[PDB]
């Protein structure tokens, strides 16, 4: 285990010790059929590894400073421009949509049609370039699942900032350094009741 | 509207028939004296009629050249107009004591069955557990329903005797 | 032989007033008599009676 | 055992085993033991939805009497939120029964088949939660914190606190409707009106409740 | 070209080859079950009824696939309705 | 199987489970008599097939830019000529009638007169040139029933916005997106009543 959701609970036990992530935190009792045990856990490690990206690529648009994550998808309403690093792109809604459903479909498919269950989890070779999982594996993948559950948060951060801030996330963070005691969750008028 | 039917607010001869009926009653108060118990009576009669065609057209009751209210059976055409207090909604109102009566008599019936002499408590009824079975009928329909949902409102084609074919 | 006395019985004689009804078996005579099983009725037929003898086989328990 | 009436006779389908077995079938509607099954759910259903509506028009109010909020009647907030969403009643009420049907399918399937819903395969992942414990209480997903799991005697004290409150609920969303149609005014309105001239402003005297004409 | 030929024409001829190799065998399978299995032999004997009783020249056809005078009666008609039908529905209508 | 229309339901006996597609829906018990059910089931596959061509043809005619589905046997009555792609085609409604009547009046008798109520339904062969069944079928029969129920459905959806919104399948799409919840059945006038 990699510690305890409740320290003095007891209560998980259908959760596996060697599980990658295995906090013991399962209140309504979802994981207790192995097969949907196989299943979540293949989607958590899914959840967390694209919201990883998504993270990167919300709040790094903003450092390098070429727009807002949420300004992204917008051009094709206003019948702009695609422009990836200032650098212009010559695509449109509809083509740029096609193109994504092929790719994601002829790679997903795949990455399901795996049998062996532990490579839909972990595949390794071709996506094992670097071949750091030659040693210290099964710790690595507790840094890549605690990563990608505060990732997933994380997104979901950026989304309440801009639905009840409405400022950008690396904005809504000045905001708070600078007036922190007058900034925050309490005072953007959504959190709180009315 | 509807059918041609103009409402009878708007309908003239059901006015005319308003002024013609009151003055019809109005000619037999006059062969009365004032306080008599004739004269007392034939007011009522005028002051109950002025309240009932009264009462029709501010029911909207569409009514034809005759001036007579007509109703409407159609469940679309009366709700959708606002026509549902005649016919419709008097509909259910007695399919619903209707079937309070009938249950209710079939299980004093089912009681008496078995019991004793069933066919002498059909003739000296049994008033004491008539009026125990009465209130039963109140939700008549949530309990047959709950009897075709387990198969035990009507019999088995096996035991109901049949004339020879 | 025939159904115990006292067993109710469904007629299964087609022109008895009691066919698809029970009726209990008031006795059955232990000869050859053609219908045997005497079955009475609560019922009574048009006629007014009560009671009618039936053969073993127009008798089920 | 506590019952609706002192000396009342107890039917003799209604043993103590329900929460709120107080021996109340006078027209006996639960003789069948599957009748009573559905009427049991049926009740706990009735009432959950009563209790979560009744917090939602006297709650609301109380707060809007004492300036927190500003939520209208609830007589009157149908059409305020229907102006303000802008959503037409028809997409809204027809979104609304899909959801619900889908719902009440899996929940109505769970009763004609116990613990069905659970099949393997069926609901991605969660047919398990999909599972039930008893009649009306489906343990799992709901009661998240647990709380039917203490022990065997608190799980028969907050059932009977359910229907208590529950029967209660579903009176009272009754008679928030009927004081409206009788008095035409909100229901702490009622109350107020009432603990002013206690002994003058009664349902005999609204006009509506009894007709009097004689 | 475009008169009462064309139309005729085209309707008996499509008719009778779509009953000459295509419905030709249903038809033949449809006449025996009808007539030999669920319905039996009629015209049992005796009485001048022999009018009743099937002909003969009907069942002399060298055609292949037994195509008979009956069957070319029969699907010829039908495409002298639908050549009268197609010419007549454009006249007016 | 392939799985259950009522999670939680049993039973459909009457369905065999090798039947392609079996997820057991047969509430009016349509398919108990055996023969029936022979019958049924070919017709079902008859008409996944025709309708599956019927949609992507609906679609299509609007996609590339020809016209809608229903505005298309409108030049035999406009009094126009046929066009397909664009290309006039030289035909008149009557000549087409009359090819159809004999194109169908063979293939269609072909077909019901082949017995073998296996080869009558999948009959391959020259109908399967690439031999894609060869491998696997089941799989690809599923599919087959699978999108075909979905087009089924979707050749009586575009019949029945028009009846109703009287607007072609692709522009109807259109103004749901637009704006979703006041482009509805709902808000059409004919489908629900009040
Ligand atoms: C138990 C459920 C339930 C109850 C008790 C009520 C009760 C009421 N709703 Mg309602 N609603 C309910 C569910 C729902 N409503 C709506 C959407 C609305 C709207 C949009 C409106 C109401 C309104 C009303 C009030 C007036 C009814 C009306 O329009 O009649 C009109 C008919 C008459 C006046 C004729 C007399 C009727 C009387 C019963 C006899 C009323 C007190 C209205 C409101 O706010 O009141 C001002 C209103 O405008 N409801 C939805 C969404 C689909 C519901 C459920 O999904
Ligand atoms: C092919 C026909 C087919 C039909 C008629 C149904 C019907 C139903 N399925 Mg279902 N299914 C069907 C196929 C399939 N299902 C599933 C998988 C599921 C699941 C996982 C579930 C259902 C459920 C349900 C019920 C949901 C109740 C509901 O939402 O009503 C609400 C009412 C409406 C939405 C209104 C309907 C409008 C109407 C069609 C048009 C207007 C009139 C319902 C009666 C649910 C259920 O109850 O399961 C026990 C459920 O949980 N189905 C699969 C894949 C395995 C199917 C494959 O073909
Ligand atoms: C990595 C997690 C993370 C971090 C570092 C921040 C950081 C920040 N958030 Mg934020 N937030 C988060 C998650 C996070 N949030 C999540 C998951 C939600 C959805 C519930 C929100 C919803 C939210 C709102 C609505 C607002 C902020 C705001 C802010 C800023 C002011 C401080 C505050 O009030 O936060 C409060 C955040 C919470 C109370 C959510 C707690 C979630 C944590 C991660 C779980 C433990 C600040 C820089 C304010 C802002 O935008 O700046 C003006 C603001 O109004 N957050
Ligand atoms: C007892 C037999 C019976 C008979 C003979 C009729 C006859 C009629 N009904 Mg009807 N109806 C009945 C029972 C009956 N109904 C029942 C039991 C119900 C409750 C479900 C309804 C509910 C109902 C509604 C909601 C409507 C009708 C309507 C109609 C009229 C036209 C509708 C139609 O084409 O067919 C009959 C239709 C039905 C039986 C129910 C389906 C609802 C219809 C199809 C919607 C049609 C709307 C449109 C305005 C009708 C055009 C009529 C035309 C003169 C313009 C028609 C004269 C329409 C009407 O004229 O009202 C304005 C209509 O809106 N009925
Ligand atoms: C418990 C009493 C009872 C019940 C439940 C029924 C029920 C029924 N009768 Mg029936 N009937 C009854 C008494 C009853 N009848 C009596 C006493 C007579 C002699 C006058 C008849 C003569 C009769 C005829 C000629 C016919 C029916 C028919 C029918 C069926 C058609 C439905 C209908 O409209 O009712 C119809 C009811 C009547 C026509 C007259 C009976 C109405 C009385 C007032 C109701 C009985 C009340 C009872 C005295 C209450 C007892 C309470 C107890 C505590 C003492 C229906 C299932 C029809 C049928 O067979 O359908 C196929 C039909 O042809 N009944
Ligand atoms: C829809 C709501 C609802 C439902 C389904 C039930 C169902 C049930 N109740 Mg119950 N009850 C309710 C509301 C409801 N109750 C309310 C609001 C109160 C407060 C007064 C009570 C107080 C109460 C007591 C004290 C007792 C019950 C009992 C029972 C069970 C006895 C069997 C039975 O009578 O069949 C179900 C009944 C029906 C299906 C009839 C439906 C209601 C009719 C049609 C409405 C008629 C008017 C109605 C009286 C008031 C509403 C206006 C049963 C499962 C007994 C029990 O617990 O045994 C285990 C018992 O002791 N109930
Ligand atoms: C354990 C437990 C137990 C018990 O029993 C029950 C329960 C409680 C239920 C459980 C829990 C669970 C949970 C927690 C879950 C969560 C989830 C999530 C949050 C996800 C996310 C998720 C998220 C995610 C993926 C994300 C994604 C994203 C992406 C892709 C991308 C994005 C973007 C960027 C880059 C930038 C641009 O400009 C734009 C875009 C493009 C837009
Ligand atoms: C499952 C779960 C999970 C885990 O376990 C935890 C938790 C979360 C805790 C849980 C939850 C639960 C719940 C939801 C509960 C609810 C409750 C309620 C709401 C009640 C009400 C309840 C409610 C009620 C009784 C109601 C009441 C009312 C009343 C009396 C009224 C009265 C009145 C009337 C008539 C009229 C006038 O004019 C006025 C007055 C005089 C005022
Ligand atoms: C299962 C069950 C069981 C129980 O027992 C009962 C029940 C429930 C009743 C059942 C159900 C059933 C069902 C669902 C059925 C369905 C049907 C359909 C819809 C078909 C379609 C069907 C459809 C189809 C074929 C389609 C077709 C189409 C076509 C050919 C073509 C068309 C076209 C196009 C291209 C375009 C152009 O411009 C025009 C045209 C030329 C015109
Ligand atoms: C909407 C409505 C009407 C519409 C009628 C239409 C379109 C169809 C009607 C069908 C009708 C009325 C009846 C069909 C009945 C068929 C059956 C098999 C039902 C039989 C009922 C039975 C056996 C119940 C008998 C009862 C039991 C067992 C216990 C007690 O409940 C007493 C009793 C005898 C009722 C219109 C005429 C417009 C007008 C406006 C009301
Ligand atoms: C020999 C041979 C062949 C054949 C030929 C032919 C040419 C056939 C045809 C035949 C025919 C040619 C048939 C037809 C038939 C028909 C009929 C017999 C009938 C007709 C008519 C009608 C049916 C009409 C009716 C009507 C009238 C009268 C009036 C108006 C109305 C109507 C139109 C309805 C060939 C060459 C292939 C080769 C080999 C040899
Ligand atoms: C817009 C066009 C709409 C469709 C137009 C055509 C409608 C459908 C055709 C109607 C005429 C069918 O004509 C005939 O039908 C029968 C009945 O199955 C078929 O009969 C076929 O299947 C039956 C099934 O029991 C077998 O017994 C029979 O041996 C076999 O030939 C014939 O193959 C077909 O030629």
């Amino acid at each position: 285990r990699a510690g305890n959701w409740l320290p003095g609970s007891d209560a998980p036990a259908w959760l596996p010790d060697d599980l990658p992530g295995n906090y013991g935190f399962d209140p309504l009792g979802l994981c207790k059929d192995p097969a949907s045990l196989k299943r979540f856990t293949e989607s958590e490690v899914i959840h967390c590894r694209w919201a990883m990206l998504g993270a990167a690529g919300c709040l790094g648009v903003e450092a390098l400073g070429f727009g807002n994550w949420y300004d992204a998808p917008l051009w094709a309403i206003n019948g702009g421009s695609p422009t990836w690093f200032g650098i212009s792109v010559p695509f449109d809604l509809n083509t740029l949509l096609a193109v994504e459903f092929v790719a994601m479909a002829a790679a997903e498919s795949r990455r399901g049609d795996e049998t062996d269950a532990a490579k839909r989890i972990y595949p390794g070779g071709a996506f094992d370039p670097l071949n750091f999982a030659k040693g210290d594996i099964e710790t690595l993948k507790l840094k890549e699942i605690k990563n990608g559950r505060l990732a997933m948060m994380a997104c979901l951060g950026f989304v309440a900032q801009h639905a009840a801030t409405g400022k950008t996330p690396l904005q809504a963070l000045g905001d708070h350094i600078g007036n922190p005691w007058g900034s925050n969750f309490a005072t953007n008028g959504v959190s709180l009741p009315f | 509207d509807i059918a041609g039917l103009t409402p009878c607010s708007e309908s003239a001869a059901y006015a005319k028939r308003l002024k013609n009926e009151v003055k019809g009653l109005n000619k037999r108060l006059k062969n009365y004296e004032a306080d008599s118990a004739p004269a007392i009576a034939l007011k009522a009669t005028i002051e109950r009629t002025q309240n009932r065609f009264a009462n029709y057209a501010k029911a909207g009751l569409l009514c034809g050249a005759d001036g007579l209210p007509h109703l409407i059976s159609d469940p679309g055409l009366a709700l959708k107009y606002g026509h549902a207090g005649e016919v419709f909604i008097p509909t259910f109102g007695f399919l619903y004591v209707a079937g309070w009566i009938g249950y209710v008599g079939r299980l004093y019936l089912n009681m008496v069955k078995g019991e004793a002499k069933p066919t002498e408590k059909e003739i000296i009824i049994d008033v004491p557990a008539a009026l125990r079975l009465t209130w039963q009928g109140a939700t008549w329909p949530v309990q047959v329903v709950a009897e075709l949902r387990a198969n035990t409102l009507t019999e088995k084609a096996e035991n109901i005797t049949i004339s020879p074919r | 032989v025939g159904p115990k006395r006292g067993s109710q019985v469904k007629i299964l004689r087609p022109e008895s007033y009691w066919y698809n009804q029970t009726g209990k078996v008031v006795s059955v005579d232990q000869s050859g008599i053609l219908y045997p099983v005497v079955v009475r009725f609560e019922t009574q037929n048009y006629a007014g009676v009560t009671t009618n003898n039936f053969a073993l086989d127009e008798v089920q328990p | 055992r506590p019952l609706w009436m002192p000396g009342a006779t107890v039917p003799a389908h209604l043993k103590g085993e329900l929460a709120g077995d107080f021996g109340f079938d006078p027209l006996n509607l639960g003789k069948d033991p599957q009748a009573l099954r559905w009427y049991q759910q049926a009740e706990l259903v009735h009432g959950r939805t009563a209790m979560t509506a009744v917090a939602g028009i006297l709650i609301p109010g109380l707060l809007t009497k004492a300036g927190v909020l500003n939520v209208p009647e609830w007589y009157e907030a149908g059409k305020v939120s229907a102006e303000q969403t802008g959503i037409a009643l028809g997409p809204l009420l027809a979104v609304q029964l899909f959801m619900c049907g889908f719902v009440e399918g899996k929940r109505w399937m769970d009763f004609l088949k116990p613990g069905s819903q659970s099949e393997a395969g069926s609901f991605l992942g969660f047919e398990a939660s999909f599972k039930g414990t008893d009649n009306g209480y489906p343990g799992g997903p709901f009661d998240p914190m647990g709380m039917c799991n203490e022990s065997e005697a608190k799980t028969k004290d907050l059932k009977l606190k359910e229907i208590k409150n529950g029967r209660l609920a579903m009176l009272a969303c009754l008679g928030f409707a009927a004081q409206y149609g009788a008095t035409g005014k909100g229901p702490l309105d009622n109350l107020a009106d009432h603990l002013a001239a206690p002994l003058k402003t009664t349902f005999v005297d609204n006009g509506i409740s009894i007709p009097i004409h004689l | 070209g475009l008169e009462p030929y064309l139309q005729v024409c085209a309707g008996t001829a499509t008719m009778l080859a779509v009953g000459r190799f295509a419905f030709l065998p249903l038809h033949r399978r449809d006449l025996e079950r009808s007539a030999a299995t669920a319905g039996p032999k009629t015209t049992g004997s005796t009485y001048f009824d022999s009018l009743q009783q099937e002909a003969s020249f009907i069942t002399s056809t060298n055609d292949p696939a037994g195509f008979t005078l009956i069957d070319t009666m029969a699907w010829g008609a039908l495409g002298h309705a639908l050549g009268f039908a197609f010419l007549a529905a454009s006249s007016l209508q």
